[PDB]
């Protein structure tokens, strides 16, 4: 059984940027080496096998190499649509093992979050919860930060977030917050803010609302 | 049927010329190699064509390939007795391990039959 | 003998019995070693390629249960079982692949009869 | 085009034995073999064995040859895939992927199959509109949202507009609360296409058979 191993684990870059990531086989395996892209939500695509041949239709920015027991790959032209995790897998000798992955993630221009806050829908209400949503869409680093203030005071508890993958169309990111407690504490307090910390401002974006007017 | 073989029984007056035909669905098999194959032994190489090539000579074999049109075919120019036997039509994938083999054409030289 | 000692022949299999192949590699500059089947209605097939010395394969056809081992640089065994359908199987011996031109001879070892009939 | 389709996403319990398929088109189905490759928890990819149409020989990934079983189906050009006694182990996303002979590099690769291994009831979700705050003011474009609160297990569909509504979107990932679902989704278009245009978020749920269509409403 052939160990494949990857690197780095992941890696940036602007568009137009070239990169290579490398793949390890635990043994001699020859140029029976082959390298897949995969977008989070989708099935792996073939790029390269025999350790440099090109897959057909695949573009020219990939360029595979190596041989024996250390391999890379090439991307010249960091394309925005080439964002996703990559993988090599052996093809020498059954059992075929893939390597653990490359995420790319492709730095852009900054850019800070768009905020909306939503209630809880009556429909919710109606059953005995009561959850506050918050989106702070396509956004640039990764990183952010959203506060929730219940009233003023920040609440820790009643909090599920998700964060979309990289967006193709923008290069971007998005992500959600929820605040989920009943509607006998919802409906016992007014002020309810969420509040996004991120690079791209000193000062968190705040959105808000009241229970009570509206 | 990844490559493929015609005729699959060829009888024929010795002196005469044999051609057998083949095709091959996948386009980047790149060697096309033939066999023959003598009652009770192993099937022996006979000619062969790498892809980057329209024919190929051995004095009375003759391979004639047709790469943009996926075809091969096997010309046994002059016949004699001593070339009954099976010819397997084969192709390899380029950095291929294997033969992936036709079904295989039996010819016969210089019937009114049974040599 | 030549190129590749093939044992056994005509080999029986009785039915619920493993036989048991073996082939030897007389020139060592052909390595990468290989196992086909060539079926009652002549059909060859390539079944496994094991290179490395330790180099173990399996695979499961109609009529047919192999499992192959490349015990050492020269030896190369293969054990059928589940025959309910006599073959003559090859080996087969050829020097490292191209990578490119592809264009190296594989050579046939006498090949082992295993019926039937 | 060469064309891999795959049975749903399944919901099955640990013994159980449930068999996924693969419909394949625009090429040759006998000419190629049929590769099947695992990836639990949007990791590792795992190659569970394959099979030639034509000779019909298997070959299987060392672990998974006690429970693996495939076949083929020449008529359908149909292969399958059936994985029995099901451990709370083999929940991951199945695909099939076709590949040459000796060549098992993978060329073609199905959209996928949520095969989840468990005990839990399949709970439907509840889905909610969500309301810009309350104004129909200014801006320039509006935010709607669409929340998917508890359900099982993980496959879920929601579109907005029935696809017709492809962009300005932002699904999410579900995330995991005490064995059950919540997934949300986000439609951002303009001050002039709201409230005027109905948009409506619309979930389903294979393992409930669930069609949920809710339409967004003002406040």
């Amino acid at each position: 059984d052939i160990q494949m191993t990857q690197s780095p684990a992941s890696l940036s870059a602007s568009v137009g940027e070239t990169v290579t990531i490398t793949c390890r086989a635990s043994k001699n395996i020859y140029s029976y080496l082959a390298w897949y892209q995969q977008k989070q939500g989708k099935s792996p695509q073939l790029l390269v096998y025999n350790a440099k041949t090109l897959g057909e239709g695949v573009p020219s920015r990939f360029s595979g190499s190596g041989s024996g027991t250390q391999f890379s790959l090439k991307i010249n032209s960091l394309q925005p649509e080439d964002f996703g995790s990559y993988y090599c897998q052996h093809h020498y000798g059954t059992p075929y093992t893939f390597g653990g992955g490359t995420k790319l993630e492709i730095k852009r221009a900054d850019a800070a979050p768009t905020v909306s806050i939503f209630p809880p829908s009556s429909e919710q209400l109606t059953s005995g919860g009561a959850s506050v949503v918050c989106f702070l869409n396509n956004f640039y680093p990764k990183d952010i930060n959203v506060k929730w203030k219940i009233d003023g005071s920040e609440r820790q508890n009643g909090v599920l977030n998700s964060w979309t993958d990289q967006d193709s169309k923008d290069s971007t990111y998005s992500m959600s917050s929820t605040l989920t407690l009943t509607k006998d504490e919802y409906e016992r307090h007014n002020s309810y803010t969420c509040e996004a910390t991120h690079k791209t401002s000193t000062s968190p974006i705040v959105k808000s609302f009241n229970r009570n007017e509206c | 049927q990844q490559v493929r073989q015609s005729p699959q029984s060829l009888t024929v007056w010795e002196g005469e010329t044999a051609i057998l035909n083949c095709s091959y669905e996948d386009s980047t098999f790149n060697y096309f190699p033939w066999y023959q194959q003598f009652p009770g032994e192993g099937p022996a190489l006979l000619i062969s064509i790498r892809s980057v090539s329209d024919k190929k000579e051995d004095g009375r074999f003759t391979i004639f390939f047709n790469k943009r049109e996926k075809k091969l075919s096997l010309h046994i120019t002059d016949s004699q007795p001593g070339d009954s036997a099976t010819y397997f039509c084969a192709a390899r994938y380029q950095g291929g391990r294997a033969l992936i083999f036709g079904t295989g054409t039996t010819v016969s030289v210089s019937p009114g039959s049974a040599d | 003998v030549t190129l590749l000692e093939q044992n056994p022949r005509w080999r029986l299999v009785p039915r619920g019995q493993a036989v048991n192949l073996r082939c030897i590699l007389k020139n060592s500059q052909y390595p990468w070693m290989s196992w086909y089947q060539q079926d009652l209605q002549k059909q060859l097939q390539w079944l496994f390629t094991l290179r490395s010395p330790g180099d173990k394969e399996v695979k499961s056809l109609p009529g047919a249960d192999y499992l192959a081992t490349r015990v050492t640089d020269t030896e190369l065994r293969l054990q059928v079982a589940n025959m309910s359908q006599g073959r003559t199987l090859y080996c087969t011996c050829s020097a490292a692949p191209d990578w490119g031109a592809s264009a190296e001879t594989l050579y046939f070892g006498s090949g082992t009869r295993l019926t039937v009939l | 085009e060469v064309q891999l389709q795959q049975s749903g996403p399944e919901l099955e319990k640990p013994g159980a034995s449930v068999k996924i398929s693969c419909k394949a088109s625009g090429y040759s189905f006998t000419g190629y073999n049929m590769n099947w490759v695992k990836q639990s928890n949007g990791k590792s990819l795992e190659w569970i064995g394959n099979i030639d149409p034509y000779y019909g020989g298997i070959s299987y990934n060392q672990k998974f040859k006690g429970r693996a079983t495939l076949t083929v189906d020449k008529s359908s050009s149909t292969a399958y895939m059936q994985l029995k006694s099901l451990t709370s182990e083999d929940s991951a996303v199945y695909y099939c992927a076709r590949s040459r002979t000796d060549l098992y590099y993978f060329d073609y690769w199905g959209q996928g199959t949520t095969l989840t291994v468990s005990s839990a009831k399949t709970t439907a979700p509840s889905v909610y509109p969500l309301a810009p705050v309350c104004g129909d003011t200014t801006g320039s474009s509006v935010t709607l949202g669409c929340l998917v609160k508890g359900y099982f297990p993980e496959p879920v569909t929601l579109t907005w507009n029935s696809g017709s509504l492809s962009s300005g979107v932002h699904t999410f990932p579900a995330v995991l609360q005490s064995d059950l679902y919540t997934l949300s989704s986000s439609v951002t278009v303009t001050s002039s296409t709201w409230p005027s245009q109905s948009i409506t978020c619309n979930v389903a749920h294979p393992a409930s058979s669930t069609k949920v269509d809710k339409k967004i409403e003002p406040r």
